[PDB]
RNA sequence: AGCGUACACGGUGGAUGCCCUGGCAGUCAGAGGCGAUGAAGGACGUGCUAAUCUGCGAUAAGCGUCGGUAAGGUGAUAUGAACCGUUAUAACCGGCGAUUUCCGAAUGGGGAAACCCAGUGUGUUUCGACACACUAUCAUUAACUGAAUCCAUAGGUUAAUGAGGCGAACCGGGGGAACUGAAACAUCUAAGUACCCCGAGGAAAAGAAAUCAACCGAGAUUCCCCCAGUAGCGGCGAGCGAACGGGGAGCAGCCCAGAGCCUGAAUCAGUGUGUGUGUUAGUGGAAGCGUCUGGAAAGGCGCGCGAUACAGGGUGACAGCCCCGUACACAAAAAUGCACAUGCUGUGAGCUCGAUGAGUAGGGCGGGACACGUGGUAUCCUGUCUGAAUAUGGGGGAUCCUCCAAGGCUAAAUACUCCUGACUGACCGAUAGUGAACCAGUACCGUGAGGGAAAGGCGAAAAGAACCCCGGCGAGGGGAGUGAAAAAGAACCUGAAACCGUGUACGUACAAGCAGUGGGAGCACGCUUAGGCGUGUGACUGCGGUCAGCGACUUAUAUUCUGUAGCAAGGUUAACCGAAUAGGGGAGCCGAAGGGAAACCGAGUCUUAACUGGGCGUUAAGUUGCAGGGUAUAGACCCGAAACCCGGUGAUCACCGGGAGAUAGCUGGUUCUCCCCGAAAGCUAUUUAGGUAGCGCCUCGUGAAUUCAUCUCCGGGGAGAAUGUUAUCACGGGAGACACACGGCGGGUGCUAACGUCCGUCGUGAAGAGGGAAACAACCCAGACCGCCAGCUAAGGUCCCAAAGUCAUGGUUAAGGGGGCUAAACCAUGCACCGAAGCUGCGGCAGCGACGCUUAUGCGUUGUUGGGUAGGGGAGCGUUCUGUAAGCCUGCGAAGGUGUGCUGUGAGGCAUGCUGGAGGUAUCAGAAGUGCGAAUGCUGACAU
């Protein structure tokens, strides 16, 4: 996960981190709150997956 | 004098002013304490009322007798050292050399070595004549004794011309070898 | 590294437990260890009808240093002190008295 | 047989507090109880609690005979100020 | 060893009976409280009252010699006057004088039993005669 | 039978048996010494003393052992002027049983 | 170097005050008062040993006068008696003899009435 | 043995500590002088204006000496070329 | 020759310097002592000068 | 608003002396430098 | 009914004992800056979060790559839920990077700090918004525009660079006080100190003679030790302070001045390569079992083993062999410092001639300011003109000596620590050390600068009390259970005193003035088999604001003396080097010769022309360390003012920091024991009334004639007996007193009174206790070494109070502290007795002299002495720490708390019961933050 999506291009990664964050991050706080998601490992789990496809796609494309 | 060798039955001519003049105890104590007054690190230091933090007069609360307040007589960082006559420690090790040859804490041998630097042959060695927490003074210092001796703790081991006064008292036997003995006889003259 | 791990079978040195052997479970962060059936307390559990509360007295397993635990090895049957040494690629602990590899 | 029971850190001054436990000792407790009943001194409640507390652990802790226990060993203390509390014991036994 | 100490609990005492015809009052009273104070018997202590009781008959008969009978004042009457209507109280005050100040003094001086009249209730209690 | 003797400036009347206290005297404990001195002898008709230091009466006495007093302190200073000294002292001392007195 | 003399100074005032005990409240409880009687106490233990002597001097005087006036005889005059008798008997034995036994006290002043004249 | 070592009678004295208790107490600079003991033997040390300040006796610029005697006179040291004190001809002489 | 006998009676405590002297000289350092004397002028002096506080037998 | 005004942040690091006040409460270590 | 006493059992209290994740003081190395590419310091967010610390910044306890390591891990409080990983993509560590909200120099504008409001350019677009960059000033460079002024310039614009601010000391420069002291203004010191401002630095500054000196000579700057606290300056007073020269660490002198000869020649800084050596993670790393106590062994007991590892830490009590470690041997993908040979860009090896610094010095002319006013007056500059030759000449001190300025640079030794790593400590251990060991510059106080605390400990492991009961579904508690211990329960190690309580035994209720001491019954408990014995109380009787802690003569430099040790006419090193407490270093200082105004002489020496003058020395040994007693200077044994100045904060009606531990004067306090001796409040001159310089009394060590005192005689000092521990004199150290009171005697003055005055005799007290006159410092007796339930006495007394004569021999007397006495008063005598801490009797201790055992003690003795304020001398106890000491005691019980017994003249010491539950320390030496009963002392608690 961390190194097999390096070679991807830059709009696809551009793609996979707008559906990533746009969904995920919105479903897993509103869940959150809500009561439900009695896990919360999905929770750092996105944000840390996010925060990796952010530290690429700057230096992949030279920002 | 005649020091017996112990291994040759051969005598070593050390003259009657260097190991055998008389015990002077007030010297050897004189100069005992200023060797141990020497090793003395003055290093300490109090907060006099001018020192601790704090300001106004409302008397004042930096005096002695409040509570926090400064000593009254703080210390500072001082040198302990005291001045030793070269003639003074010379006669002293010489009066130690003489004590030591009466009360036959002082033995000599022909050559103290050891053929590799393990501790445990130093310590067969020892055991053979019978000593425990000796100091071993020699000439030209060996490595393989020196590494040796290190670790064993009643055991010392230094060279001719690192004696103290100290040094040949807090031990109970010495072990100059012949060599040493010589060099000791020139440094003391 | 660290000369105890999951599942080696350990011989209590000392601490009320002399000789009694075990088998490790866990291994603390803080230098604790946690054997099968060494040291036993008696803990008074507040009641909780949630949680699964297992119920009364729970007679459960503490910790204990582990330099009380000596690893015990089948061949002499005596405890004995445990070393590292380098295999053709790899590291592995290997037994004093005769260096009886694990 | 002896049966202790006090309260510490009492929300009261100690002298108030001795003033009505000096009424009830070397009394039996079957007095002791209904003199504390009709007492209107506020410590009073404060004694009437302890002592049936007292009562309490004597009963669950022994067999039984309620009846002849007595007021043998009961004294204010001071307590820690803040208004000083006061640590008030009661020993009931039956000899 | 140590001095004997009289006990009180097993001080012994006898009565005494001193009639005061014809004697002086100061001599009469100092001898009356020389054998209140016990000083007499060889057993004196001078914490305990091991005196004895002693009565006094016919104190009406008490003879002063010189102009006494006018300068003696008690507390303002005069002498005749007192020893008319109380012939007690002029013994009993020397007496008085004639005593350490405080309650053991005043527990001694209790002993003393003054009348005028010879007759007295105490007869039963076998009063020996004394000479004065 | 009671005998007067003195022994150390003070003289001690002592009756048969009973032990007395005396001050320190240079004695072995074992020794039993004889005391030349007595003043009075008491008996039915008791016999006076017709001459200081009567001859005719001897006091036999056993030493049993020798010690010091209790404990005194001593303050020899006086006048308070804000001053201590409390010195101790403990006098010597010998006990002694009397056997045997002659008339 | 530092010392703390708070070991020193709680046992020297402990071994003050373990001799004031029972003066009445503070003098046995406060020591800058406890001092100041244990020293008056002192004092007067001084001043008593001496006085002791005076003390039992007059009684045993007293006791030997009241003895000899029961035999007819004043104190002075049997004291005369019994030096010119060349008697030894000390004031403390003649008190003892005289509040003992009577017969003794008798002989006693017999003896000194047949040497007075 | 240093538990045996011990200071002589007197040496060392406590001190003592006031406030405590009260039971406790409380041409002319270069003129100089030539003693029989200098230059007594100084291997060549022959009376002369030079060969004095080598020998390290008296200063090192002095340039006028004496032949003054404070006793100890022991070397018949012979002095010519130099001021003599007439006191001088009794004891180097003799 | 004959020797008398000197005895002291009375104290010195108040007493001029001169009579503490005579009294240190006759040998009288203690009141009731007594000590012997020969017999000369001076020791009649002696005596004399101080006759109210010492007894000669 | 008159203790703004005066003793405020702004205004204290107008002037030298208020900077100099200001060095010397961060050098104490202060929790609030000014207010 | 209460109160007091002793014991037992409890509570608040948090002292004491043990401990350290905290400080203090230093050594060795690194480093000495950070920031518009956005600093120091903050606000707000971020985890599954109710809160804090730490990390981090909308990629928010983390993201990418590369290495080490890996079977555990997701930071902690303080756990839980939910999850990842286990043999190479869990997590952890390090190198290299990406992200890095807002305030803050803040910089797009505004503003009340973390807030509000805009323009331009670009990307995106749900064609609404969103996403990134720029938008403050000055200075410099290139270019375009560009008025006064045709060109050109000032200015504007574009492209590029530097500063803006923060930070502890050190360096340079510019400003810059006051208090105070010198006999007193001035003057100096205070002090270029306190404090303010600008600058680069890792060090800075300075650095190579137009210097000194004297006819011999040193040769850059800076620093260290001597010279020397000397010469000198100074109302010659406080105080200030040299140079030459000598010994040391470093030692480096160069470039241009303008040309020539072969060239670019060595070296230098930059720019790359390869190796080694480190830094930033890391790997391996020796060798114990049985037994006895014990909760547990690492402790005792026995036998083994390792040691180039017995430095250290943890582990159920003290571990070389249990674990981490140490010695030693190895390790780097990446970044980085140093040392080399290497391609390359620039100053370019070496010789010759010039040059030797010119509108410059000098000449001046007038000012100002350097503290320096023409005063003893030196110094910088010009508003201004002139202006000399280049070694043959010029400058400085006629000869002589030294240099070549008016051009420039120069590491080394040298000062400090904001910070980083290691180590050390006769440094502290919660009232100490920092203000802060803990959520401290916090709580809190003031609008403000600023001021500014209290607060540590359960247990080995939370095993942190399931369960039952009282209570209000509380607080609190009693059982059960865990635990060695709950006499460890979260208010948690030890747990004293004041203070407040329950029980037991005893005593006691009108105002005394002490509730102590000697005697001492009685009452309760244990003895004893009775003897009047111990403990608890004390009828009767003689005499008569509190607790615990903290807190005070120390340290440095000079000088004098004493004791002690080495060497000895020699002694002795400083800086520095150093195999670093050794050894080297003799540069330096003291003495050995003094006399003499100097000169001069010299074991001899001078004055006067020389002395009938007396010399001054040698014959006595000085020097260097150690400890101590004094003196002076620094704050100077400790605490205690008003005032003046500087830098700031408030004028809502002066306050904060510093000079400053200011300076006076005058009170207050100054902590353990014992022994011996033991004062004074008096005199001379000065007297700037501050006092001063002496005399006088005291003590200690030495020397001295046997000195002095008393009594006798002689003469107006001499002689003679004995006694007095030399009580006599001199020298040297150290003192205290230097305002004395009362009274008899001889006074002057005078009430011919004096406690008004100062004298000689003095006695009492100060500094002397006791007896008597009722008490009473001034009246009499009398000088307390300690004990005795012994005796004899002095003053005074013998009727009772109150121990002793109602004694005797003769008279007088009716006057009447208490009763009273006709003698129980006054005048005489005699025998007696009482009468003190006086004397004697027994016992015991200590000081000082002589004779005989021992020659330090210990004895026959001999005797004598032993009140004591200030003061002097001597001998001791106690506590912390260091060596002895990896030895000894100690879990069979340490330190501490609390009782008892024994012991010492006492400071104190030993043993032991209970509590305590792990340290303590012998003997001998060494260093003190060393001994508390008060300073309107401080802190906490307890009272009122």
């Amino acid at each position: 996960m961390k190194a097999k999506e390096l070679r991807e291009k830059s709009v696809e990664e551009l793609n996979t981190e707008l559906l990533n964050l746009l969904r995920e991050q919105f479903n897993l706080r509103m869940q959150a709150a809500s009561g439900q998601l009695q896990q919360s490992h999905l929770l750092k789990q996105v944000r840390r997956d996010v925060a990796r496809v952010k530290t690429l796609l700057n230096e992949k494309a030279g920002a | 004098m005649e020091l017996v060798l112990k291994d040759a039955q051969s005598a070593l001519t050390v003259s009657e002013t260097t190991f055998g003049r008389d015990f002077n105890e007030a010297l050897v104590h004189q100069v005992v304490v200023a060797y141990a007054a020497g090793a003395r690190q003055g290093t300490r230091a109090q907060k006099t009322r001018a020192e601790v933090t704090g300001s106004g007069k409302k008397g004042s609360i930096k005096s002695p007798i409040w509570r926090s307040g400064g000593v009254t007589f703080a210390a500072r960082p001082q040198d302990h050292s005291q001045k030793v006559n070269k003639k003074m420690y010379r006669g002293a090790l010489k009066s130690i050399l003489s004590e030591l040859v009466r009360q036959d804490r002082l033995i000599v041998v022909e050559k103290f070595s050891v053929e590799a630097p393990k501790t445990k042959l130093l310590a067969q060695k020892l055991k053979d004549m019978a000593l425990e927490d000796v100091l071993i003074i020699t000439g030209e210092l060996d490595e393989n004794l020196f590494l040796a001796a290190r670790n064993l703790h009643k055991v010392d081991v230094r060279d001719a011309t690192g004696i103290d006064p100290v040094s040949l008292i807090a031990f109970d036997k010495v072990v100059m070898t012949a060599d040493a003995v010589k060099q000791v006889e020139e440094m003391l003259a | 590294a660290a000369k105890i791990r999951r599942d080696d079978e350990v011989i209590v040195l000392t601490g009320k437990d002399k000789g009694k052997r075990g088998k490790v479970k866990n291994v603390l962060s803080s230098g604790k260890v946690i054997v099968e059936g060494i040291n036993l307390v008696k803990k008074h559990q507040k009641p909780v009808p949630a949680l699964n509360q297992p119920g009364g007295i729970v007679e459960k397993e503490a910790a204990i240093q582990v330099s009380n635990v000596a690893i015990f090895n089948a061949a002499t049957g005596k405890a004995d002190r445990v070393g590292f040494r380098f295999e053709d690629g790899k590291k592995v602990r290997f037994f004093k008295s005769n260096s009886e590899t694990i | 047989m002896e049966t202790i029971a006090k309260h510490r850190h009492a929300r009261s001054s100690a002298q108030k507090v001795r003033l009505v436990a000096d009424l009830i000792r070397g009394k039996k407790v079957s007095q002791a109880l209904d003199i504390l009943t009709y007492t209107n001194k506020k410590a009073a409640v404060l004694v009437k609690k302890v002592l049936e507390s007292a009562i309490a652990n004597a009963e669950h802790n022994d067999g039984a005979d309620i009846d002849d226990l007595k007021v043998t060993k009961i004294f204010v203390d001071e307590g820690p100020s803040m208004k000083r509390t006061s640590h008030i014991t009661v020993v009931v036994s039956d000899r | 060893m140590k001095t004997f100490t009289a006990k009180p609990e097993t001080v012994k005492r006898d009565w005494y009976v001193v009639d005061a015809t014809g004697k002086t009052l100061g001599r009469l009273a100092t001898e009356l409280a020389r054998r209140l104070r016990g000083k007499h018997k060889a057993e004196y202590t001078p914490h305990v009252d091991t005196g004895d009781y002693i009565i006094v008959l016919n104190a009406d008969k008490v003879a002063v010699t010189g102009n006494k009978r006018t300068d003696k004042v008690y507390y303002q009457a005069t002498f005749e006057e007192m020893i008319a209507r109380r012939p007690e109280r002029v013994i009993e005050i020397a007496v008085k004088g004639m005593l350490p100040k405080g309650p053991l003094g005043r527990a001694m001086f209790r002993k003393l039993k003054v009348y005028a009249g010879n007759e007295h209730n105490h007869a039963a209690q076998q009063p020996q005669v004394l000479d004065i | 039978m009671y005998a007067v003797f003195q022994s150390g400036g003070k003289q001690h009347r002592v009756s048969e048996g009973q032990t007395v206290r005396l001050e320190k005297l240079d004695i072995a404990t074992g020794e039993t010494v004889e005391f030349a001195e007595v003043l009075m002898i008491a008996n039915g008709e008791e016999v006076k003393i017709g001459v200081p230091f009567v001859d005719g009466g001897v006091i036999k006495a056993e030493v049993v052992a020798h010690g010091r007093g209790e404990k005194v302190k001593i303050v020899k200073f006086r006048r308070r002027k804000h001053y201590r000294k409390q010195q101790g002292h403990r006098q010597w001392f010998t006990d002694v049983k009397i056997t045997g007195i002659s008339a | 170097a530092r010392v703390k003399r708070g070991v020193i100074a709680r046992a020297r005032h402990k071994k003050i005050l373990k001799q004031a005990k029972g003066y009445y409240g503070a003098r046995s409880r406060v020591y800058r008062v406890a001092f100041q009687a244990v020293i008056k106490a002192g004092q007067y233990a001084y001043r008593d040993r001496r006085q002791r002597k005076r003390q039992f001097r007059q009684l045993w005087i007293a006791r030997i006068n009241a003895a000899a006036r029961q035999n007819g005889i004043s104190y002075s005059k049997f004291i005369n008696g019994l030096k010119k008798a060349s008697v030894e008997i000390d004031r403390k034995i003649l008190a003892d003899i005289a509040v003992f036994d009577k017969v003794a006290f008798t002989a006693l002043v017999e003896k000194a009435k047949a040497a007075l004249a | 043995r240093l538990n045996t070592l011990s200071p002589a009678e007197g040496s060392k004295k406590a001190g003592k500590r006031l406030g405590r208790g009260i039971g406790s107490g409380l041409k002319a600079a270069i003129t100089a002088e030539i003693r029989l003991s200098d230059l007594a033997k100084v291997e060549g040390g022959v009376v002369d204006l030079n060969t004095l300040k080598a020998a390290n006796i008296i200063g090192i610029q002095i340039e006028f000496a004496k032949v003054i005697l404070a006793g100890e006179v022991t070397t018949p040291v012979t002095v010519r070329g130099l001021r003599v004190t007439k006191g001088a001809r009794a004891a180097i002489e003799a | 020759a004959k020797t008398i006998k000197i005895t002291q009676t009375r104290s010195a405590i108040g007493r001029l310097p001169k009579h503490k002297a005579t009294l240190l000289g006759l040998g009288l350092r203690r009141i009731g002592h007594t000590v012997e004397r020969e017999d000369t002028p001076a020791i009649r002096g002696m005596i004399n000068a101080v006759s109210f506080m010492v007894k000669v037998e | 608003l008159k203790r703004n005004r005066s003793h405020g942040f702004r205004a204290r690091m107008a002037t030298k002396n208020g900077r100099q006040v200001l060095a010397r409460r961060r050098a104490k270590g202060r929790a609030r430098l000014t207010v």
